[PDB]
């Protein structure tokens, strides 16, 4: 037990808690913060699992802002990646592509072209032939914070 | 003959606000007597560095492909010194491998979850060295380090299982090994400060608003030439004919 | 009801303590 | 102090189970060190969901 | 489109460091 004086019939405890201002990235509004908090806040390059995995027939895949997202985001030039089984390609191109290539499992080649869109934050995926069964995608960009000033987390 | 090849990095940006009414702050100041502004501004920063080194082992425990496994549970009739040697030669074998792999050397760590860290305490003196005067904390901390040669930090359930409910995969019984170097062009994971953070006061708004915000540069990234070779996961299994579980003392099928 | 008996009176609330958030950290340069 | 008792043991919420019979071809250190390898991870938790 | 942000800059590139292949060898000349 612990020993705490009493003098009247009531007694009173107040405390203070840390609270995601905006909700963004991870976390939302009212959610607490503290010392095993984990999740993305207040850092712009992030990164995106687009598709789990594959089907074995899809030729196509798009990945939009609005999706993983509330709205549409700017995108900066030039800071791009893609990722197939956890393996990272080059950075995309300035004006509007990228070039990846992949290796198939059963030892054929296959291309990989990229459109994209910085002022929404679109790219379309188009491949040369279908992938394997079991194949996932991911995309690492960062956000234009300089094209939007809003949308700044606060505390 | 011979051939050349490039690489190339770059760094990112962080941004990060807090603000507050005038009201609100005569208020508090009233009441109990607190400010609200340095109270934000200490909450900023210490918040802003938490959320880098969060990045950072988020950044290591997702581009892992090595894999390995074994099994910890005890023998039924047998003593720790025998098992303590087949746990160091085991794991001076998964060393081995990315000396191999890398072709380079450097310093020597580990990160394991609460109950490896459990087990690791259960070793004997000599294969295991604990940390001076440590009391346990719900943080990410350093327990100590076995062989003489390794260090080892200890990953609580409760961040384990928040880093579970996401994308990441990762479990209690999970083990993450890497190898540090130093050489002048290798180097396995990356860091680097381009800009730091510079605080910015804005004045009273006509609105009665103050506002504070924070920005700056850094790196945190793997290193583009052979980055990911430098790192393995190694799970532990608990299912063997024979031998003791320690979570719950009990013979397995025997 | 009335104040001759208990429960009659009116009661005054204590402020005893207040509680600060604590200290947010982590240990991950070691690689 | 029998209040004090009743009270504690009544409001806990938290359980847990440990089998404690001996191996038979075991000597007393290996099962102490187990115990206490035990004792500390229930410690190590209620601190945790302390954070004190 | 403009100097005083600091992100229209063209950028250059350094040099860093350069990596030169290691040498070769065994020992098998006990037996």
């Amino acid at each position: 037990c612990t020993f705490i004086p009493v003098t009247r019939d009531q007694s009173d405890i107040y405390e203070v808690f840390n609270v995601a201002g905006s909700s963004f990235g991870s976390y939302a509004a009212g959610d607490v913060l503290d010392m095993q908090s984990v999740g993305v806040y207040s850092q712009l390059r992030r990164r995106y699992v687009l598709v789990a995995s594959s089907d074995g027939t899809s030729k196509t895949a798009t990945f939009k802002m609005e999706d993983f997202e509330g709205q549409n985001v700017p995108i900066r030039k030039g800071r791009t990646n893609i990722y197939v089984n956890r393996i990272k390609s080059v950075v995309d191109n300035g004006s509007g592509s990228l070039l990846h290539s992949f290796t198939n499992a059963a030892g054929e080649q296959i291309t990989v072209t990229c459109s994209l869109n910085y002022n929404i934050g679109q790219i379309a995926l188009s491949f040369s032939k279908a992938p394997d069964k079991g194949t996932e995608i991911a995309i690492e960009t960062e956000i234009n914070i300089e094209a939007a000033p809003e949308l700044i987390p606060l505390i | 003959n011979h051939e050349m090849k490039k690489y190339t990095l770059f760094p990112s940006q962080f941004v990060i606000a807090a603000e507050h009414t005038v009201q609100a702050a005569y208020e508090a100041q009233r009441e109990f007597g607190l400010d609200l502004g340095s109270l934000q501004f200490r909450t900023l920063k210490e918040y802003l560095s938490h959320e880098q080194d969060m990045l950072r082992l988020r950044i290591m425990i997702w581009r892992t492909l090595a894999t390995d496994t074994f099994d910890i549970a005890l023998p039924v009739n047998q003593s720790f010194d025998v098992w303590a040697t087949i746990i160091r030669g085991k794991f001076q074998t998964v060393y081995r491998d990315i000396i191999e792999r890398v072709k380079s050397s450097g310093a020597m760590g580990m990160f394991a979850g609460a109950d490896a860290a459990s087990f690791f305490k259960q070793l004997p003196k000599d294969f295991f060295q604990p940390a001076e005067d440590y009391i346990q904390t719900p943080y990410v901390h350093y327990i100590g380090t076995l062989f003489g040669n390794v260090k080892v930090y200890e990953v609580p359930a409760g961040i384990c299982k928040n880093l579970t409910t996401e994308n990441i995969q990762f479990s209690s019984m999970d083990v993450l090994c890497y190898v540090r170097d130093e050489n002048p062009g290798k180097a396995g994971f990356v860091t680097g400060d381009a800009v730091p953070a510079i605080p910015f006061q804005h004045p009273t708004t006509p609105a009665l608003v103050n506002r504070t915000t924070l920005w700056g540069s850094a790196i945190n990234d793997m290193h583009p030439r052979n980055g990911a070779d430098y790192f393995t996961r190694v799970t532990l299994t608990m299912a063997k004919k024979g031998g003791l579980n320690f979570i719950s003392g009990d013979t397995i099928d025997a | 009801e009335m104040m001759s008996v208990s429960d009659g009176v009116m009661r005054l609330p204590l402020f005893l303590a207040m509680i600060l958030p604590v200290q947010l950290g982590a240990a991950t340069a070691d690689a």
